[PDB]
This record gives structure tokens, C-alpha cells and sequence, in this order.
């Protein structure tokens, strides 16, 4: 089973995942976290690099769950307050986020071994590996679930694959299936994000009267309210939040349990999202499937 | 008695060269022939071309390319240089034109091709042949293209331009004819163009007797496009030979042109095998030594299960599939009734929102005052930080700082540029440290010192 | 064995020295503005001079010494140990020699006039939009000379913005930082 996607790995470094030409937006510590976050919808990026003026180093990471933890920790009302995070800084942020637990930044060489990336990203439970090159200190790329998934079917040959695929999900047991985290499609952002913060789970499908998926709600999704300035009221549903969106996404990407690891993948790398929920003909939810439980099922 | 280099003994005269004259070696034992370039001492040591010789050689002797003259050995004494080189039968390409009138297409395409492989290979070692004419691409016995002269080159530095203006009169490109700053693989591209011109009709596209009168005909994008030929080669003609050097034509657009397509064979650009080695032999420099001379029998008797072979082959089927799905490595240009784009699932929310507005980046620091005014009133402010610098043009300046954190030194360099007669732009360029952690970033630390600079200038 | 070149005129040229009989003639050869031979010649000093229209004669071009006899010779030294390529030629920036580190004041001697802006430069990576299928993060594969160049953005805010494009072994990336002022 781990003759061949597991050596595959080790026998390549980080170095061939990253694109030929790409951009990176990093932030100073000493810029707002206002500012911080409305330069990345400008941009595009769901994560820039923290540096550090005075220390001269890379401190540490700034994703959108930043943003839905600041926004859930730091409210009042839809309409009273906003006050506390807009006259707030990334390092003061850091500061009462560092208050609880001290955690320092991961980083990967590029010149490491794709096998080491995908270690760093289960053992810290971390997305976003920045791989930076030792010898310049320079931030190159940053390296994510889908990267390496795509990486993998695009560029790993055919004769290996047909070991372990070919069985069902079902009967491969993989994922979590226990408790699936949600939201109705009435009930309000705030509890979305409070959902957010209770586990550490990237999405939260939504669903209706009967338990069936009529949406997806990711931590992605979250940044659209500081995209649309609306994060001010968080007292909107989900569905309204997504409403967006509603005139383009084409549907909710899904698979069944009795569906093969071999057509899971390649829809999953195909759709270019970072999980699926697997459902029954009632289409009602069974278990969730992200791209962390692939990566996990492999380098073991 | 009579001239010898090694085992070869100097023969009849080849040509007269940039520097010095070349005739033909021949081996005293078996008879092969060697092209030599013979530079005298006494006549390089006059000027201070040293350099230029220098870069010339150092270049040529990692090149290895079928219509690029192979450079085998250089010899030297403190009477005079020598290079020896491949020789070839046919001469140069101008005898051949004249001689043979005008070339057919079936003829002038097999050529174009081998010559355009030639400075593409060139282009991508980061060097380039400023002088190119058929006069300059010999023929071997085979009525081949080989390219002869690189006295008149240059190697490219990153974020560097070109200030020397070199070649010959007709097939200077439009912007080195006027003396301008230009990157040097659209300077060859138009030399090029001429070249797949002359070898169609016979003439020269840009030909005056008096000057700059034939600066002008080339400064104007105007030249006799007779019915000669078909429209495809003139639509390649036209854009190659575009007079503004960013609508000019690169190496890949004549690739994707259709005329060039044509009867193509595919051992010029390597992907496919070799008909009559390349850039990806250098996978050596993590796994193993240097291997160049090593596994070349590893790989010459065509044995794919060695451990050296086993990691050659297998790089270039992956450099292959990287060009497939090509939007995974490189981002696609904007896409007739043609509408169906189905957006990145993190590219979802902005289009919307904008159809349910202002990002733009300035060159540099800009500013309207005089030039020698404006790099003094800069020259305080570089000072006042406590940094240094050593100037090396009125307008052009070295600069760095130490760090202080660390012991470290990052550096960078001012270029004042004129965008108009109204305006001047100075520019800001990263630098490198010199052919075990370090807790900093070169990248940053260069931001840093240029946002220092520029706080001053502005308030 | 060893060659010398004669850079003056003359109608019928030989030369002589200390290795030949110190009275023996070589026929010089002919070239435009050159007269050559070759001979082998044992290993150490020399003492040598031209013979040219009938006088004897040494060259100035050569270097020069004084003979027991009194007369003016030259001086080579003949060795086999000579192959050398950049021995001949006797940060890393175009080469013109001139001053260092650490100090300057103001104007130079020279009046020439600022260069103008390359079209290159002028084309900005990051304005440049992206096709809208690809992942945003990709960017356009950038010209080897607008590489190292700073690429800032107006500052319409407290906080500067200014990016450029370095590059790596085989890859390229766009860094860009937001820094307050
Ligand atoms: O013939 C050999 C000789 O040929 C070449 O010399 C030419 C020279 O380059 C030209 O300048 C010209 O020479 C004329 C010269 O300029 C005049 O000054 C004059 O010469 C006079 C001398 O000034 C004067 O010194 C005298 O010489 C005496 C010496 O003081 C004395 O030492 C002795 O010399 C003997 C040496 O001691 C010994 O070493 C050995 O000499 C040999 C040299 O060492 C060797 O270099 C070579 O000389 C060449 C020379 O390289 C060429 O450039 O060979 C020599 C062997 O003979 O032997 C010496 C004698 O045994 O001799 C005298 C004692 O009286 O002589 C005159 C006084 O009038 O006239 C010169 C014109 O003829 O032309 C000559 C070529 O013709
Ligand atoms: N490479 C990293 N180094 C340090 N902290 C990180 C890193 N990646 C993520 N985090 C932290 O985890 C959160 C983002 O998690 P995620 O969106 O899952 O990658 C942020 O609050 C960060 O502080
Ligand atoms: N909505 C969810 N509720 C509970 N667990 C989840 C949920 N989504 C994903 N997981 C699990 O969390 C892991 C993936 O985390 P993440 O990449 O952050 O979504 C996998 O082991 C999944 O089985
Ligand atoms: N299983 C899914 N089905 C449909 N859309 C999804 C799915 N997963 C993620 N997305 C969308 O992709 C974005 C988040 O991507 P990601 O952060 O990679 O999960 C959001 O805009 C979601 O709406």
C-alpha cells in the first residue's frame, strides 16, 4: 500500500510544487488588522506571511480564520458597536491571541522532501505551510492541501495507482463520519463563526428542515463579508451571506459512500475544492471527506 | 618556417574577423580541419576589449548546439590568442544568397528554422548575438546554418539592459539604430526578421546609400512586401519586424506562427528526441557530481535502468507534463462568440461583487525637477539615513546598508530614468550576494530600505 | 619553440641571436603589417636583433638591454609551460575601472543627459489581469529584465505598498508588502 505514493513523496521536493511565476502579499506586524484584511480580498490571497520590523523575521501566519476569530471574539451587535477590532493592530491582535497559547511559525525548505510537507501539515494541524529558502530568508510560495493533491494525480504515473483505489470509501473508512459539524440555512453568521472557533474544521455545510445540503459555507466564504464591507452585521443568515454567490456556483460538489477512492480524487483535484459531504439518495449528511483525511490516509 | 597550434598547422586565410584575422588548421597526422580566430597581443592590449574577448569565450565554450559553431579549445601565448572551432565547406550564407539569387520557401523555411533554434538557444543561456547577417551563418557540407561570429555578443544580467549599440547598419534593430536602452532578445528577433527577408527576396528590406536616411526607413515600420510570397509569412514578417520592440514578435510567437509550423522537424526545440542533451541535465547538482562527462556512456548506450539514467529520462516526461495543463505552473492570459468560463472556486466572490475598481502600480518614485538637481536633492536624503554610497554615473548609484540586527549587508542600485521631457523616474533593483540559517529576508530587506528612502523624498 | 612579430616596415628583414651561431641569418616571412619566422629554441634567456635593409637594428616594442659588446639586444624568455587563457587577460559589474565605497559628494565631469526609460519597465506585472479559471495566485511568466526592479503603489493610504519580482532556480515570484509609514 505504501510501496508507491509514500516513496513518491520522498523522491521529490517542495521545490517542483511551486509554480513557475506567482504572487505573495506579507504583512508588517505593525499594520492594522482592518487594513490587513481588506488587502487581501484586493489581492485575492487567503493568506499572507507576518514579518517583523524590529525582530527582522517571518513571526508567524495571517489566514481567514484570523478574521473569524477576531469577528467572533470582539462583538457586540449588528448595529451598536464595530469598535474594538478597527483601532486594532496584528501585533496587539497577536498579543491577546498569543495571551492563551504560545505557538512560533512553521515553515518548510523548498529543497525538503514533499513527504516532510505533507508531515508538518498533520503533525502542526496546520493549511498554509510557507516554504522559505534557508539560505536567502526569502518566502517563495505557500503550500496547501489542493497544491499537493493536484501535484500528486497530475504528475504521478499509472502503474502505481492500482493498489488500495480501486475499494470504496465506505469500506475504506476514511474520514470523520461521527459528528458532522453544520448550519441551518437560518441561522445567523455569528453562530456560523462560533462553530468555527469550537472546532477546527475548514467548512460548514448547510442544510435545510430535512438535514440535506443545500449549501456549503467555508472558512473561504467568511472573507466575502470583509470583501462586501458587511461584516459589521453578523446577525444574517448564512444563506444570505451566500447569497452572493447564489446566481454562479453551479451546486454543492458531493460523493456517496459507496463510490470508489479512485473517483473521489480526481473529481476532488478536478473541482479544485478543499472537501466533499457524503450523502444518501435523500442526499442528507453521512460524513465530510476534506483533502486532509487523503493526505492523512496516504503518508500512513 | 611555418605556424602550428597542437597537433594542427595553419593554413590558407578563412576571413578577416571583429579583432583578428582566421584561417584553417589541419591535424598533421589525420587531416581534420579546425577553424582558428587568431587575436594578437600586441593588437588587444592596445584597446581595453580585454573584457570583451573575455565574454565571448566564456560563453562559447559551454555551448553546444548543430547550428551554433562549436567553440573545442582555446590556446594562448604571449605572442597571440587563438580559438579553435568547426570548420565547414559551404561559407557564409551571403555567398549563398547572392550566388543562389532568391531562395524558395520550401528552402528559405528549412533555414529560418535552423537559425531561429540557434539564437533561441542563446536567448535562453542569457546570452545574445547582437550582430546577425547572413554574412555571419556559415554552411556545412550539407548546406546547413551555423552561426559563426559572437565577438559582437553580450551576456544578460538579471533586471540589466543593454546600452552598446553593435552590429551592422541595415540589420540593426529600430531602437539600438537611435542609441536606446533595449533587452536584447527583440534586438535579435528583428536582426532575424531582415534575415528571413533576404532569404526570400533576395534584397534587403531596409537598404539606403545615404544615412541616417536608411535609420529613418527602418525607424518607420515601411518595407516592399512583394506578391512573392503568401500573406502568412508576411503577417510573421510584419509582427516580427514590428518597429515598437513590445508589439515585436518573441521566439515562441514565431513558434505558434503557422508558415514556421511547416515541415518543422522537432529536434530544434527539445522535446522530442534528437535527430542530427539539453537543459535538463542539470538535475545533477542535488543528487551527484558533476556527471556531464560521467554518464554520458551511461546514457549513449541507450541504457535507461542505470541509477544516473534513471533520473535523467524520467526529468524530461516531467518537464513534458508540465505543459500539460500548463495553468498549474503559469497563470493564462484573458480568454470571438466564445463565452464559457467556469471561475477558480477562490476567484467566486470578487467578479460578483463588482457586477452584482482602482489597484494601480506605479513604476517607481517619480518626481519633475531637473536631472543632476533632482540625484543631488537625493543624494542628501541617502546620506541623512546613515547608508553610503559610491556613485558610478551622474546618474547611476550603488548603495547599501548594514543591517542592525545582524552583521549582514543588503545592498541595491538607483537608475534615473527620463520618461519624458516633462518628467524624470528613478528606479529601485534588488542586488545578490556572490557565487548556515540566516533569521531574515533578503526580499524584505530590500522593501525596508528603499521605504526608508522614499519617506524622506516624499515628506 | 617561440614566434616574434616585426612591427616597422622593411624591404628584406632576417634576425639573428645568441641561439644560432652569434653570426647566423633566419629569412623572415611576410605579412601587411607584420614579419614573421619560427625556430626551436633551447631553454633560458636570449639576447636577439633585427637585420633590415643592412643595418642591424632592435625593436623598440620589445623590451631592451646592453650586450658585452656594447651593442643594444632584446630580451624573451622561452618556456613550454605557456597554454594560459586567463592569465593573458592579466562586485562583478560591467567592466570599467573606477572608485570605491563609503563616500561621495556631488556632479562629475560629464554633461551627458539621463537615459531614457526603457518600454520594458513600463509593463507592470501585477496591473496585468489574470485569466479567471486559473488559481489567483499565478501570475504571468516575467521578462528577465523587469526582474530585480521595485514596483510601487501609489500611496493612497497611511500605509505604503511596494512589491517586485524576484526570482528563484527556475521560478518566479511577486512579493508584495504592506508596510506602514
Ligand atoms: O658582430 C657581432 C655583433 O653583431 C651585432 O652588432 C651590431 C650592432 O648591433 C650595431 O650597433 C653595429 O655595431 C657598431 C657599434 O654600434 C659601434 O659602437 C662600433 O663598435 C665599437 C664598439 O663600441 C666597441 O666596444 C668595440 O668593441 C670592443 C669591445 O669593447 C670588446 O669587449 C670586444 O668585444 C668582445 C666581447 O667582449 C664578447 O662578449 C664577444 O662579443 C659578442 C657579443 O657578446 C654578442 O652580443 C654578439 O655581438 C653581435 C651583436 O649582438 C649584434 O647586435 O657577438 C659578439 C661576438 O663577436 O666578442 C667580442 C670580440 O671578440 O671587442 C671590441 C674590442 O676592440 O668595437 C667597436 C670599436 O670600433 O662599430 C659597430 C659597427 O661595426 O653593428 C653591429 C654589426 O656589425
Ligand atoms: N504556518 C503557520 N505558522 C504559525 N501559525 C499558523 C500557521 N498556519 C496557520 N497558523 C495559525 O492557524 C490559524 C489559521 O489556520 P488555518 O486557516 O487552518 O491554516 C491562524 O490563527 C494562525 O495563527
Ligand atoms: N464540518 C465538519 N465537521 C466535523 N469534522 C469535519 C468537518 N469537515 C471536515 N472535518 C474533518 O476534519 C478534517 C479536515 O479538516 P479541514 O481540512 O480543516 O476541513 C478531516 O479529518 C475531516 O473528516
Ligand atoms: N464541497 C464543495 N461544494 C461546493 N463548493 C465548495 C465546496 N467546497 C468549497 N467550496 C467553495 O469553495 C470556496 C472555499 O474553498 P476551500 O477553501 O478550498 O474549501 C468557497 O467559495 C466555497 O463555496
Amino acid at each position: 500500500n505504501n510501496s508507491v505514493y509514500t516513496s513518491f513523496m520522498k523522491s521529490h521536493r517542495c521545490y517542483d510544487l511551486i509554480p513557475t511565476s506567482s504572487k505573495l502579499v506579507v504583512f508588517d506586524t505593525s499594520l492594522q488588522v482592518k487594513k490587513a484584511f481588506f488587502a487581501l480580498v484586493t489581492n485575492g490571497v487567503r493568506a499572507a506571511p507576518l514579518w517583523d520590523s524590529k525582530k527582522q523575521s517571518f513571526v508567524g501566519m495571517l489566514t481567514i480564520t484570523d478574521f473569524i476569530n477576531i469577528l467572533h471574539r470582539y462583538y457586540k451587535s449588528a448595529l451598536v458597536q464595530i469598535y474594538e477590532l478597527e483601532e486594532h493592530k496584528i501585533e496587539t491582535w497577536r498579543e491577546v491571541y498569543l495571551q492563551d497559547s504560545f505557538k512560533p511559525l512553521v515553515c518548510i525548505s523548498p529543497n525538503a522532501s514533499l513527504f516532510d510537507a505533507v508531515s508538518s501539515l498533520i503533525r502542526n494541524k496546520i493549511h498554509r505551510l510557507p516554504v522559505i529558502d534557508p539560505e536567502s530568508g526569502n518566502t517563495l510560495y505557500i503550500l496547501t492541501h489542493k497544491r499537493i493533491l493536484k501535484f500528486l494525480k497530475l504528475f504521478i504515473t499509472e502503474f502505481p495507482k492500482p493498489e488500495f483505489m480501486s475499494k470504496s470509501l465506505e469500506e475504506l473508512q476514511i474520514g470523520t463520519y461521527a459528528n458532522i459539524a453544520m448550519v441551518r440555512t437560518t441561522t445567523p453568521v455569528y453562530v456560523a463563526l462560533g462553530i468555527f472557533v469550537q472546532h477546527r474544521v475548514s467548512a460548514l455545510p448547510v442544510v435545510d428542515e430535512k438535514g440535506r445540503v443545500v449549501d456549503i459555507y467555508s472558512k473561504f466564504d467568511v472573507i466575502n463579508l470583509a470583501a462586501e464591507k458587511t461584516y459589521n452585521n453578523l446577525d444574517v443568515s448564512v444563506t444570505k451571506a451566500l447569497q452572493h454567490r447564489s446566481h454562479y456556483f453551479e451546486g454543492v460538489l458531493k460523493c456517496y459512500l459507496h463510490e470508489t477512492l479512485e473517483t473521489i480524487i480526481n473529481r476532488l483535484v478536478e473541482a479544485e475544492v478543499h472537501r466533499l459531504v457524503v450523502v444518501d439518495e435523500n442526499d442528507v449528511v453521512k460524513g465530510i471527506v476534506s483533502l486532509s483525511d487523503i493526505l492523512q490516509a496516504l503518508v500512513l | 618556417g611555418s605556424v602550428k597550434i597542437g597537433h594542427y598547422i595553419l593554413g590558407d586565410t578563412l576571413g578577416v574577423g571583429t579583432f583578428g584575422k582566421v584561417k584553417v588548421g589541419k591535424h598533421e597526422l589525420t587531416g581534420h580541419k579546425v577553424a582558428v580566430k587568431i587575436l594578437n597581443r600586441q593588437k588587444i592590449r592596445s584597446l581595453d576589449v580585454v573584457g570583451k574577448i573575455r565574454r565571448e569565450i566564456q560563453n562559447l565554450k559551454l555551448f553546444r548546439h548543430p547550428h551554433i559553431i562549436k567553440l573545442y579549445q582555446v590556446i594562448s601565448t604571449p605572442s597571440d590568442i587563438f580559438m579553435v572551432m568547426e570548420y565547414v565547406s559551404g561559407g557564409e550564407l551571403f555567398d549563398y544568397i547572392c550566388k543562389n539569387g532568391r531562395l524558395d520557401e520550401k528552402e528559405s523555411r528549412r533555414l529560418f528554422q535552423q537559425i531561429l533554434s540557434g539564437v533561441d538557444y542563446c536567448h535562453r543561456h542569457m546570452v545574445v548575438h547582437r550582430d546577425l547577417k547572413p554574412e555571419n551563418v556559415l554552411l556545412d557540407a550539407h548546406m546547413n546554418a551555423k552561426i559563426a561570429d559572437f565577438g559582437l555578443s553580450n551576456m544578460m544580467s538579471d533586471g540589466e539592459f543593454l546600452r552598446t549599440s553593435c552590429g551592422s547598419p541595415n540589420y540593426a534593430a529600430p531602437e539600438v539604430i537611435s542609441g536606446r536602452l533595449y533587452a536584447g532578445p527583440e534586438v535579435d528577433i528583428w536582426s532575424s526578421g531582415v534575415i528571413l527577408y533576404a532569404l526570400l527576396c533576395g534584397t534587403l528590406p531596409f537598404d539606403d546609400d545615404h544615412v541616417p536616411t536608411l535609420f529613418k526607413k527602418i525607424c518607420d515600420g515601411i518595407f516592399y512586401t512583394p506578391q512573392y510570397l503568401n500573406p502568412s509569412v508576411i503577417s510573421l514578417l510584419k509582427h516580427m519586424l514590428q518597429v515598437d520592440p513590445m508589439k515585436r514578435a518573441s521566439i515562441k510567437d514565431i513558434r505558434e506562427h503557422e508558415w514556421f509550423k511547416q515541415d518543422l522537424p522537432k529536434y530544434l526545440f527539445p522535446e522530442d528526441p534528437s535527430y542530427s542533451d539539453d537543459e535538463a541535465l542539470k538535475e545533477v547538482c542535488e543528487k551527484f557530481e558533476c556527471s556531464e562527462e560521467e554518464v554520458l556512456s551511461c546514457l549513449y548506450n541507450r541504457n535507461h535502468q542505470d541509477p544516473l539514467a534513471v533520473a535523467y529520462h524520467l526529468i524530461i516526461d516531467n518537464r513534458r507534463i508540465m505543459n500539460e495543463a500548463k495553468d498549474f505552473y503559469l497563470a493564462t492570459s484573458p480568454p470571438d462568440d466564445h463565452h464559457l468560463t467556469r471561475p477558480h472556486p477562490e476567484r467566486v466572490p470578487f467578479l460578483v461583487a463588482e457586477t452584482p475598481r482602482k489597484a494601480k502600480w506605479h513604476l517607481g518614485i517619480r518626481s519633475q525637477s531637473r536631472p543632476n538637481d533632482i540625484m543631488a536633492e537625493v543624494c542628501r536624503a541617502i546620506k541623512q539615513l546613515d547608508y553610503e554610497w559610491k556613485v558610478v554615473n551622474p546618474y547611476y548609484l550603488r548603495v547599501r546598508r548594514k543591517n542592525p540586527v545582524t552583521s549582514t549587508y543588503s545592498k541595491m542600485s538607483l537608475q534615473l530614468y527620463q520618461v519624458d521631457s516633462r518628467t524624470y523616474l528613478l528606479d529601485f533593483r534588488s542586488i545578490d550576494d556572490g557565487i548556515t540559517p540566516r533569521p531574515g529576508s533578503h526580499t524584505i530587506e530590500f522593501f525596508e530600505m528603499c521605504a526608508n528612502l522614499i519617506k524622506i523624498l516624499a515628506q | 619553440p617561440t614566434v616574434i612579430r616585426w612591427s616597422e616596415g622593411g624591404k628584406e628583414v632576417f634576425i639573428s641571436g645568441s641561439f644560432n651561431n652569434w653570426s647566423t641569418k633566419i629569412p623572415l616571412i611576410k605579412s601587411h603589417n607584420d614579419f614573421v619566422a619560427i625556430l626551436d629554441l633551447p631553454e633560458g634567456e636570449h639576447q636577439y636583433k633585427f637585420f633590415v635593409d643592412g643595418q642591424w637594428v632592435h625593436d623598440p616594442s620589445e623590451p631592451v638591454v646592453t650586450s658585452q659588446l656594447g651593442t643594444i639586444n632584446n630580451l624573451i624568455h622561452v618556456k613550454k609551460s605557456d597554454f594560459e587563457v586567463f592569465d593573458a587577460l592579466k562586485s562583478s559589474s560591467p567592466p570599467g575601472p573606477y572608485g570605491q565605497e563609503m563616500y561621495a559628494f556631488r556632479s562629475e565631469e560629464r554633461f551627458k543627459s539621463p537615459p531614457i526609460l526603457p518600454p520594458h519597465l513600463l509593463q507592470v506585472i501585477l496591473n496585468k489581469d489574470t485569466n479567471i479559471s486559473c488559481d489567483p495566485a499565478l501570475l504571468p511568466e516575467p521578462n528577465h529584465v523587469m526582474l530585480n526592479h521595485l514596483y510601487a503603489l501609489s500611496i493612497k493610504d497611511s500605509v505604503m505598498v511596494l512589491s517586485a519580482t524576484h526570482r528563484y532556480k527556475k521560478k518566479y515570484v511577486t512579493t508584495l508588502l504592506y508596510k506602514p509609514i
